[PDB]
């Protein structure tokens, strides 16, 4: 329970919303046990006074102590629900901005894409998992501890020893059986996520190879596989089901052997009383009443396992160290960058490497072209300082990129990333998030100087887009990924791809984009294409992670050169 | 909907005709524990009034303790047979319903399952199947028990006294009758703020993919805000949906509030001669009123623990939504018929206007017509918008067709699958290794080739060199999606299973795609070779060597436009010398 101090430190900002919503419950299960404990002493006093004793007893204080218990018994369990969710509500919003606080330094690389991003999934529904601590495991079990201690001191003035083994019994049980069920059902819970994910992994690997396994002859043989690990899973389904049909059978064979030991202990004697009379249906009646506390109980302790296990995912993922710091100068954006390159690598290294040691002046549109199946290069994920270079220095306008703060890097340079992400939201926010400062009418302008007169309509920008709503093509997407760019207004502009995928209706009309609109900044290009190289200049070659050619397109092709081959045949 | 709704749970009742007999025991066993539930409020009360009002000390009562102890006893027993008995019931639905779901999802073969995602069936079949248990296992038998069990109460308690079974009896309309017109409140409240909380839940999973995005914009530290706005405004209107949702649920802990301190007021102030009506002429005794008492809890607690089954209704009616579709889409299928080639020898595949018509509806191929003599080596080659891979999957059987397709003079919609299937073995890209071992994924074309007869398919294939690398070889196990061995290395494999075998057709819907430079080269080497010997049919994009190949066809939305060998209709300056020159100036 040590991996779980981190996200109980974050209760400290709403330590009172926490705590009343808690302090309602113990109220409300005060209220269940009072109005069922004093109603069945109410019964007894009176049958024991009948009409002879109409005018002694006093008959108003105990009906008027039924109508108080059963009013805090239905106004707090409607408060207790009320502020328990709203804390819970407001804790789920402090564990949001807490992980994405933290998953920010470690966004290019810390995360690294691992399990094919099936990784997000599982870091909303985990977070979503450190939420139900305190509804789950915290508000039932600090609740019911509490009641058992109140009953247990309460009945103490009556009488010692009864009011002992009736709490006795309660707490014994509140500490012995969630542990004892939690111990004995974890070999199977432990069986049974082993034989969930493989047979997801049998299923998965039986409908993707459909095609392969009908025509091979063999598609049931591996139904049949497939089919026998849903035996095995449903007998481990099964035997978890035996543990929480003999959990809730035990359960009620202790709160019988409370209400057994009351009518058997309180009629000898009640606190010092040879005829106990009426008292006796105040411990038969506490002990009926009293169990509802340990009801949650079992499955509360169940439930801590696994918010335990979701806080040792999230505390490994967000608990790294970020690959690249940011020195906070407060330096000045410049209006004209050139982009320096000393000796830096292109690509990753493979098969066991000087680098490209290129120079782009201050407004020089630069292409990098370089062969698809070679590597995937790691120029913008450098320029960006997604990661520091391992060999070599990248100096933007003559001084090292190292220097620059967060806040004017991230000014100096818009890049145009090959995966455009679509944010569900409007799109004024998926175009407002470049320049927060934009207006309307800016907003229009690009639109249509980009070509995106489509999403323009009658929706207009407040049209909802994204997951939720509309989707863009592929076409359509690159022309917002330049739209960005263009409203974030940098001296440099990094390209990683800007034609990929696109037929050549559209792939050419995105470079007359790129050349009238980009035309005053210093944008530097990497594509595996050669359709628009001309209006460029200083197209460098890359081959095997080294420039072997290197100039202009006319100058490039009149020599016979690796750039004349490219240019005719493959 | 409702008209919807009403028919989806029409559907999950139609569903539980199978494991009947579990869900009348359940049925059943909610009545006999409303019984046992009566018969120990009724010693309790005995006892209680006898140790009480008769001071009759506790060791002459050992024959109502031991009755009490045993109906303590068979309560809990009803209680653990009816949790195991319930089980059983949601256990075999959902055994019964994706035995239908993967038997409907294998009709419709390959065709059909490449439409969604891997990940979008399993879904269907691993969670939405598995959230209908809840609802046979805890809610059904819980609305049993809900009707059965407080019915009982009312039925005991009458014959004692008829004003403490009136109150109990008394607030069984009301509390409908509250719950609903409250209920107006929940259905407005989520009407105003279903959008938006759509829009909301499932905004932090959204920025937390476009982290990179937010990053390269210097935009992390303002979208932390746009998380805390998401949030307030998640709370809030999601709580305006709750706050009406806990009125429904604090009604009935009112009514049983209420109750409770009815009964007690009753019968005490009865007892104490005040308020003297609801027996039956007779003086109420103390027994009378702990009869009351201790089962008017009891007769509320059925029904409380519906509402918290209530949410098993919810789920196990979006599971039954997304899973009455899914066995009601009407779906092409292949004739099938009875015909079995006689020729070892390559096919001759001739087409006569043929349309290929996707499960759904729609054709995916216009006018096709060629000829493929016996041997000939064919190649499609189009903008990728052609729709050319389908021809090859109607070849294989996947597909269904509303022209003429005969292969071997024999038409292809009169073949059986089962045995047509033998003479064909192929290769695509995003090759699919189910098998366990490496070994046994080259032997999945036919386990009684002998080792050496494997040796050839290892070898030829150019696998045999990159399986010292692997741990333990030949046997080396295949992970997850072929996580082991490389995209590159993976084809490989592929390639070897369909050389371990003599087929008289081969169909290669674009091999090396996406292989790396040398991987590529490798399985080209050996699958050019590979398609000399029999008649082959070829989807690709790479035209630098289809020199050597016998007939190219060229796709635009469907249609065979060219036909000829690559060096004459390389010249041509028809669609593929343009769609050359696209392939060429891709480096």
């Amino acid at each position: 329970m040590r991996a779980l101090l981190p996200y109980l430190a974050l209760y400290k900002r709403h330590k009172w919303m926490l705590s009343l919503g808690i302090v309602l419950a113990i109220v409300t299960l005060l209220a269940s046990i009072g109005l069922l404990t004093l109603s069945g002493w109410f019964l007894s006093a009176s049958a024991v006074a009948g009409v002879a004793g109409l005018y002694s007893f006093n008959y108003m204080l105990p009906a008027a102590g039924v109508r108080g218990a059963a009013i805090t018994r239905t106004a707090g369990r409607y408060f207790e629900r009320l502020v328990s969710h709203d804390a819970t509500f407001r804790v789920l919003q402090h564990l949001r901005i807490y992980t994405f606080s933290k998953l920010l330094p470690l966004s290019p690389a810390g995360l690294a894409r691992y399990r094919q991003g099936e990784l997000l999934n599982r870091v909303v529904a985990d977070v979503d998992t450190l939420d139900h601590l305190y509804l789950r495991v915290i508000s039932p079990l600090v609740g019911a501890f509490v009641v058992i201690m109140v009953v247990t001191i309460g009945l103490s003035f009556l009488d010692f020893t009864l009011a002992f083994t009736l709490g006795g019994i309660m707490l014994l049980t509140l500490f012995l059986m969630p542990p004892l069920f939690y111990r004995a059902g974890k070999s199977t819970g432990q069986n049974l996520t082993h034989l969930r994910g493989q047979y997801r992994q049998q299923l998965t690997a039986w409908l993707q190879g459909q095609a392969e396994l009908t025509i091979f002859g063999a598609s049931d043989r591996y139904r049949t596989q497939l089919e026998n690990t849903e035996i095995q899973w449903l007998e481990a389904q099964r035997r978890q089901s035996e543990l929480t049909a003999l959990s809730q059978a035990i359960m009620l064979l202790i709160g019988a052997l409370a209400v057994i030991l009351m009518l058997w202990m309180a009629s000898g004697g009640v606190g010092g009383n040879a005829q106990p009379g009426a008292l006796i249906a105040l411990f038969v009646f506490c002990a009926l009443a009293a169990f509802e506390a340990l009801a949650p109980v079992t499955g509360a302790f169940q439930h801590l396992g696994q918010v335990i296990a979701s806080a040792v995912r999230i505390s490994d993922l967000t608990d790294q160290k970020p690959e690249v710091t940011f020195p906070d100068t407060q330096t000045r954006v410049a209006d004209r960058v050139s982009l320096t390159l000393r000796d830096v690598q292109f690509t990753y290294p493979e098969q066991s490497l000087k680098g490209i040691s290129l120079q782009v002046n201050a407004g020089e549109h630069i292409a990098i072209l370089g062969r698809t199946g070679c590597g995937k290069s790691t120029l913008l994920q450098q320029l960006t300082r997604a990661w520091d270079p391992q060999q070599g220095e990248i100096l933007l306008n003559d001084s090292p990129i190292a220097s620059l703060n967060e806040a004017a890097l991230r000014q100096t340079i818009s890049v145009v990333p090959q995966r455009v992400h679509l944010f569900s939201a409007t799109l004024r926010d998926n175009l407002l998030l470049a320049s927060p400062g934009s207006s309307d009418e800016a907003l229009s302008e690009i639109l249509r100087r980009v070509g995106l007169e489509k999403l323009l309509e009658d929706a207009g920008l407040n049209s909802w887009l994204g997951e939720g709503g509309r989707q863009l093509s592929g076409g359509e997407l690159r022309r917002l990924a330049i739209a960005r760019a263009l409203l974030h207004d940098a001296p440099l502009v990094l390209l990683d791809e800007p034609t990929e995928g696109l037929d050549a209706t559209t792939e050419s009309q995105i470079l007359e984009l790129l050349a009238e609109m980009m035309r005053e900044k210093t944008v530097l290009m990497v594509t595996h294409r050669l359709r628009g190289l001309s209006r460029f200049q200083q197209i460098i070659v890359m081959d095997n992670g080294q420039i072997i050619e290197q100039g202009t397109h006319a100058e490039l092709l009149a020599r016979q050169g690796r750039y004349y081959q490219f240019k005719q045949g493959l | 909907n409702k008209s919807r709704q009403k028919e989806l749970t029409r559907w999950l009742k139609q569903q539980s005709v199978i494991s009947q007999r579990w869900l009348n025991i359940s049925r059943l066993l909610g009545f006999v524990s409303g019984i046992l539930i009566i018969a120990q409020a009724w010693f309790m009360a005995r006892i209680l009034q006898h140790m009480i009002m008769e001071n009759i000390p506790r060791e002459a009562l050992l024959l109502p303790f031991t009755l009490l102890v045993l109906t303590f006893v068979l309560r809990a027993w009803v209680v653990w047979l009816r949790e195991r008995v319930g089980y059983h019931a949601g256990q075999h639905i959902r055994f019964a319903i994706r035995r239908q779901v993967l038997d409907r999802l294998q009709q419709a073969g390959p065709a059909w399952i490449q439409g969604k995602p891997a990940g979008s069936w399993a879904t269907l079949v691993l969670e939405q199947i598995d959230d209908m248990h809840d609802y046979y296992a805890r809610y059904l038998p819980q609305m049993a028990l809900a009707v059965s069990v407080p019915l009982l109460i009312v039925v005991a308690i009458f014959p004692s006294n008829w004003a403490a079974a009136l109150i109990l009896l008394g607030t069984a309309p009301l509390i409908p009758l509250f719950m609903a017109l409250v209920g107006m409140g929940a259905a407005d409240a989520n009407r105003r703020n279903f959008l938006a909380l759509a829009r909301l839940s499932g905004h932090f999973l959204d920025r937390l993919r476009g982290m990179e995005t937010l990053r390269i914009f210097g935009r992390g530290e303002a979208e932390i805000e746009s998380i805390r706005s998401a949030s307030e405004d998640f709370r809030q209107r999601t709580m305006e949906v709750l706050r009406l949702a806990f009125l429904s649920s604090g009604i009935l802990e009112f009514f049983t509030s209420l109750s409770i301190a009815l009964v007690a007021v009753y019968f005490g102030f009865s007892y104490l001669g005040e308020l003297d009506f609801g027996h039956y002429d007779t003086g109420v005794t103390l027994a009378a009123g702990f009869l009351a008492l201790i089962l008017a809890p009891e007769f509320f607690q059925p029904l409380r623990d519906l509402g918290t089954f209530y949410h098993a209704k919810a789920q196990a009616v979006g599971a039954a939504d997304s899973l009455k579709t899914f066995m009601e889409t009407p779906l092409a299928h292949p004739q099938r018929g009875e015909a079995e080639l006689a020729s070892t020898d390559p096919v001759t595949i001739e087409a006569e206007e043929l349309f290929i018509t996707s499960p759904e509806g729609k054709t995916l191929a216009g006018p096709l017509n060629f000829t493929l003599p016996a041997g000939q080596r064919a190649v499609l080659v189009g903008r990728s918008g052609s729709g050319k891979s389908s021809l090859l999957n109607a070849l294989s059987g996947f597909l269904s067709y509303q022209g003429s397709l005969r292969i071997n003079g024999i038409e292809l919609r009169d073949l059986s699958p089962e045995s047509w299937r033998k003479h064909l073995s192929w290769v695509g890209q995003n090759p699919q290794l189910p098998a366990a071992t490496l070994r046994d994924n080259v032997l999945l074309a036919r386990p009684d080739a002998s080792e050496q007869e494997l040796q050839a398919a290892l070898d030829n294939a150019w696998v045999s060199e990159f399986l010292p690398l692997l741990p333990q070889g030949v046997d080396t196990p295949v992970g997850d999606q072929a996580a082991r061995l490389s995209v590159g290395q993976a084809q490989r494999v592929a390639v070897a299973r369909a050389l371990l075998n003599p087929c008289s057709l081969l169909l290669l819907d674009e091999p090396a795609a996406s292989l790396d430079a040398h991987s590529e080269q490798r399985v080209m080497e050996a699958l050019n070779a590979a398609s000399l010997r029999q008649t082959t049919l070829m989807v690709t994009h790479q035209l630098e060597d289809l020199a050597d190949w016998d007939v190219i066809w060229v796709m635009q939305d469907g249609r065979i436009i060219e036909q000829g060998r690559y060096a004459e209709l390389s010249v041509a300056g028809g669609p593929f010398a343009t769609l050359l020159a696209h392939r060429q100036e891709e480096i």
